[PDB]
């Protein structure tokens, strides 16, 4: 809610959104997670990375907060 | 030493001081 | 809701996007009957296409419309496309975007007339033409490697490293499956079985698909086949006739590795892949020797990866990890890759809309092919 | 404000960086920008256009490397801006450009325009709180725990000798010559063309750099070794090929001691060191001979300092004690020294204020250049 | 010996030969070995099986073209021995290969082993009294009578620029890229394959060469003409078939000015000349821009000189009198200069005597040749 409580709740909210979402992006860019995606595509599960990003909203949330 | 191993290029097994001999 | 049509010089593998196996699998053949002054009565068609011509093959003349990846007869190819759309998939092409697969280093006239036909004749909204090797690499689940495709009329090698192609290291060879069929037909005539007309070509290619394998040591296998006779197997024609083939089994796909048997004055498929690897950058040859992918129907011979691996091993340096990837689904690799590509979330911007063809024309294909 | 300052050594071939107060540069990556030179077809390929960083060495068989800094002078400023942003990237430092004092190094006697333009970049693109540009020699003296000496370094593109006596630098005794690591590698590349290997691409050039760093070694008496055949090392390319080097393994780094081979009237590195000493006063010559400090990656040649002793001993006066100290961390002496000077309060009393830069501009840095 | 030496213009396309002191080489035949690919059945057929000279040209369809010299480097020593013996046979010169000195031309910057094994052949198989390998540029200057001048030639396989200012050849400004006539012909074959006219036999590649030499004009504006549409003039094959050339006629010879088309980063011909002039000194580039000497058959295209003037004017500094001076017997300039050099009284002092080679070997060869 953009009207809930004090404005610092909004400040810490969006700020921690940037921090948390970036940490999640770093978790995705880790070598073992990317190895999982590579094994899934190599095992012929074609839309693995596609369904890994499209099902979430990491790109949209990162764009919105950034 | 590990600090001088972790880096890519380091003079491993080389004399550090080059100097002329004695008998001036 | 996309259509993936794989038009090769032999089969015409077609189906819907997202599907695993294609719906339409039929030999792209057209055939006019023996035009005589006599009549027929109670109806019959004018030109049988697909399995119609394959079953009524006893009297009609088989005429392929595509010779070495080149559409030599646009009217026959238009008949095959009309048969595919309105009869095998049973859906009009106006409600769906189509995806065609052409061979690399293909003369521009084919790549343009294909687009002209798909827009002016069928009124399709979007069509994209992709290289068959790229789709084979998509279906192989890799973004790095070299594809040694081998169809019936064309055989090419395309190296792609980390999703980027090397348009200069792409080779192409016309020594493919149809030439092997002709060679097997000539040597079967040499053993005393005259398969003269085009209707007999389907029988000799059936022999090729059923009892022909790739010999590992061709000279040793040839000497033992001339010495022993256990390798000689039997086969039945559509008639009650039975034949026996001794050398033909392993000597038929030997032309792929030794083009001197057909007077092609060229390099075999193994050294074609070797030269295609050597034309690349020196820093990415390890990945190419490891991710060598076979595709197409002409690589379906039993025991061919061993021959390819041995020949490249003899050619490539000793410190390289020669690895040949030959999936059991390599007969449909181009179609599977077309399905994957057509079903991607990014590919929607990679189409060629109808208004784009209305504005530019046939020249937009070269700026949008690959 | 003053957070932990950042040290960046613009090595003309390898940029070294890290925060101050550290003890080693954890951010060492070669200096260039590699853009792909091939065609993109498969979706899901590599990421981005430029490839600064370790990804370049990981995928060097695709790129088209371009060096931004030639002979310490920046040519392609946009590339240096991209490299500097890459230093502040999420893979290298993750800090923001508006958070740390920057300690940028520079080869001595570089053109005025270079400093000016670097100031513009660091105060306009990056909005750093502070900036200081210094000689590379002083830093090596900090990292070697001394105060008097003649820093004779050899970066990848600029070799020079700066004689510093008791912390006081003597500017008129500075000798600079633009013949270093890249010229040694370039000359070696020409020799491999004459040996039949034709390395001419960009990735091939960095393979030559790998050869120079691994197979070359310096001479002792090039005629004693020229009349006799040598080891003829067998280096293996990443492709798996095999290259032989022969006598050029010691003829390649001879360019440093003699630029006549490359066809250039200049001085040897020994002449630079000896002249740099003799351009100074007379009471200091003996102490400068007793304290010669090397640094720079192009002094890591095997069998280098011994030839340097024979050369300088052949040039210096009779029985003077020449003493060359060559530590193990020669490659990072300028970085370590940058960390040492930047980990002080005198550094706070030594940089250039952002406000003062906005008020003055180029004149500010040219006043506080020392 | 008290006889006359032989000037062999050992090019890669046309190995021109003849006695010294002449005015035109009397024996000009292409540099290829013709071995029959068919099987002779009827008696009285041609024999020898190794056709060289006009016999191979008179009957191309029988034999398979194999070139021995690829990019100026001998790749088939047996074929070069056969071609050399063919020169000394009764069909070309009738003399002995052991009673005349030999003037052997060679492209600059070639590998050392080429000179070594070439003189090994001429002094071991053949036992020549004297061999003197030489540059092609110096010989071209000899024939033109000039002493200054930048020799920019382009043979069948090697392009290079060797600037010489009054007999002082600068051995560091010499540029050399392996992108010439044969490679342009191969690129043209690729373009023709893209047009629809395929040629894949070795005996058909020379027909492609004839197409290269007849209708291939270099346009002044590359992209301005690339976006246009020509009238598509025709050509007549030796078979009698008519071929519409299309845009390949002007997009194929652009390889000499844009080596990216073949997929190899390097410089163009104009960049070779400009960099060869800029690598020289300040007080010499004005005369060298005013003294440009062409040679080689790949400089005979329509509009080659005009495009060189445009490119050089784009690169050379303003208000510099540029003068391209090409000769009229361009294909024979190197041989005429060889005739002039070998017909000199001083030529006896600069060769390598047979006893010298027997005493030392390779060192004497490298000692006396540039
Ligand atoms: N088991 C088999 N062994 C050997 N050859 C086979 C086998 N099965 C099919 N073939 C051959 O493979 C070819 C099949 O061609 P393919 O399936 O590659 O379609 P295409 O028309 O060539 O198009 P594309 O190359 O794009 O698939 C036929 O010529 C057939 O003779
Ligand atoms: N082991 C080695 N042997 C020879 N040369 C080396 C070695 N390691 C590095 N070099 C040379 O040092 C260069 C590194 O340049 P560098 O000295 O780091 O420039 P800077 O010191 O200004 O960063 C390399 O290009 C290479 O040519
Ligand atoms: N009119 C022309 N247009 C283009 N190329 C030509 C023409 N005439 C000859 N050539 C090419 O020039 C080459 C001959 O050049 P040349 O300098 O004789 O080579 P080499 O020195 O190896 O004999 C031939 O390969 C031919 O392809």
């Amino acid at each position: 809610d953009p009207a809930s409580g004090t404005a610092l709740q909004e400040i810490s909210f969006w700020l921690n959104l940037e921090r948390a979402l970036y940490r999640i992006q770093e978790k995705r860019e880790s070598p073992e997670v990317l190895l999982t995606l590579d094994i899934l595509k190599h095992g012929k599960r074609f839309h693995a990375t596609v369904s890994f990003d499209t099902d979430t909203g990491l790109k949209q949330a990162l764009e919105t907060v950034n | 030493d590990p600090k001088y191993a972790d880096l890519p290029g380091i003079a491993r097994n080389e004399p550090d001081v080059y100097e002329t001999s004695d008998l001036p | 809701a996309a259509l993936v049509v794989d038009n090769g010089s032999g089969m015409c593998k077609a189906g819907f996007a997202g599907d695993d196996a294609p719906r339409a699998v039929f030999p792209s053949i057209v055939g006019r009957p023996r035009h005589q002054g006599v009549m027929v009565g109670m109806g019959q068609k004018d030109s049988y296409v697909g399995d119609e011509a394959q079953s009524k093959r006893g009297i009609l003349t088989l005429k392929y419309p595509i010779e070495h990846g080149i559409v030599t007869n646009w009217d026959d190819m238009e008949k095959i496309w009309h048969h595919t759309f309105y009869n095998e998939l049973r859906v009009a092409p106006e409600e769906h975007p189509v995806l065609l697969t052409e061979a690399p280093l293909n003369p521009k006239a084919n790549r343009e007339k294909m687009t002209q036909i798909m827009f002016e004749t069928f009124n399709t909204p979007a069509m994209y033409v992709a290289i068959q090797a790229v789709l084979s690499l998509y279906a192989s689940g890799r973004t790095t490697g070299i594809v040694m495709d081998s169809g019936d009329g064309v055989t090419h090698t395309v190296p792609i490293y980390e999703g980027y192609a090397l348009p200069h290291a792409i080779l192409r060879l016309d020594l493919a499956g149809r030439d092997l069929t002709d060679y097997l037909m000539k040597i079967l005539t040499e053993r005393g079985y005259s398969f003269t007309t085009t209707a007999e070509r389907e029988i000799v290619r059936d022999i090729k698909e059923k009892l022909c394998y790739v010999a590992l040591d061709f000279e040793q296998e040839m000497a033992t086949a001339a010495s022993s006779s256990s390798l000689e197997k039997s086969y039945e024609l559509p008639d009650g006739q039975v034949i026996t083939i001794g050398n033909e089994r392993f000597r038929c796909p030997e032309a792929l590795f030794q083009p001197s048997f057909l007077g092609m004055e060229s390099c075999g498929i193994h050294e074609t892949t070797f030269n295609s690897i050597m034309k690349c950058d020196v820093d990415i040859r390890k990945d190419l020797y490891a991710n060598t992918v076979l595709s197409g129907g002409t690589t379906m011979y039993p025991g061919i990866a061993d021959r390819m691996q041995k020949e490249i091993t003899a050619l490539a340096p000793s410190t390289m990890k020669i690895k040949i990837i030959a999936p059991p689904e390599r007969k449909y690799s181009v179609w599977i890759g077309g399905s994957i590509l057509a079903s991607l979330s990014t590919f929607q911007q990679m189409w060629i809309s109808k208004q784009e063809y209305d504005e530019s024309g046939p020249s937009i294909v070269h700026r949008k092919c690959f | 404000i003053a957070n932990q300052p950042v040290v960046i050594d613009n090595g003309s071939g390898v940029i070294k960086a890290g925060f101050a107060g550290d003890q080693i540069p954890k951010y060492c990556f070669p200096n260039y920008v590699g853009r792909p030179k091939h065609v993109r077809v498969m979706a899901g390929a590599l990421e981005g256009d430029i490839f600064i960083g370790p990804k370049a060495e990981e995928h060097r068989g695709l790129l088209s490397i371009r060096y931004p800094m030639e002979h310490g002078i920046v040519k392609d400023w946009n590339d240096m801006e991209r490299i500097w942003q890459y230093v502040y990237s999420k893979d290298q430092l993750q800090t923001f450009s508006e958070e740390h004092p920057v300690l940028l190094t520079e080869a001595p006697l570089n053109p005025r325009k270079n400093r000016e333009r670097a100031a513009e970049v660091f105060f306009e693109t990056f909005n750093v709180p502070a900036l200081f540009i210094s000689m590379q020699a002083v830093l090596s003296l900090y990292a070697t725990g001394r105060t008097t000496g003649v820093v004779l370094d050899s970066g990848d593109g600029v070799t020079h000798a700066v004689p510093i006596y008791e912390g006081f630098a003597m500017p008129h005794s500075i000798m600079r010559i633009d013949i270093a690591g890249r010229d040694v590698s370039r000359f070696l590349r020409l020799y491999l063309r004459k040996e039949g290997y034709d390395f001419h691409s960009s990735s091939e050039f960095e393979i030559v750099k790998a050869i120079k760093e691994r197979a070359c070694y310096l001479s002792i008496n090039p005629q004693k070794d020229e009349t006799l055949e040598t080891e003829k090392a067998q280096y293996y390319l990443p492709d798996g090929s095999t290259i032989e080097i022969g006598p050029s393994r010691f003829r390649a780094p001879e360019l440093l001691f003699r630029p006549d081979l490359i066809g250039e009237e200049s001085e040897g590195i020994h002449e630079v060191l000896v002249f740099a000493i003799q351009k100074s006063d007379m009471d200091l010559r003996r102490t400068l001979f007793s304290n010669i400090v090397l640094s720079g990656g192009s002094t890591l040649f095997k069998g280098f300092g011994d030839r340097l002793l024979s050369e300088v001993k052949k040039l210096a006066p009779k029985d003077v004690k020449i003493r060359i100290s060559a530590p193990q961390e020669r490659l990072y002496s300028t970085w370590i020294g940058g960390s040492i000077l930047a980990s002080l309060d005198t550094f706070k009393k030594m940089w250039v204020s952002k406000k003062e830069y906005e008020e003055d501009g180029a004149r500010s840095i040219h006043r506080k250049t020392f």
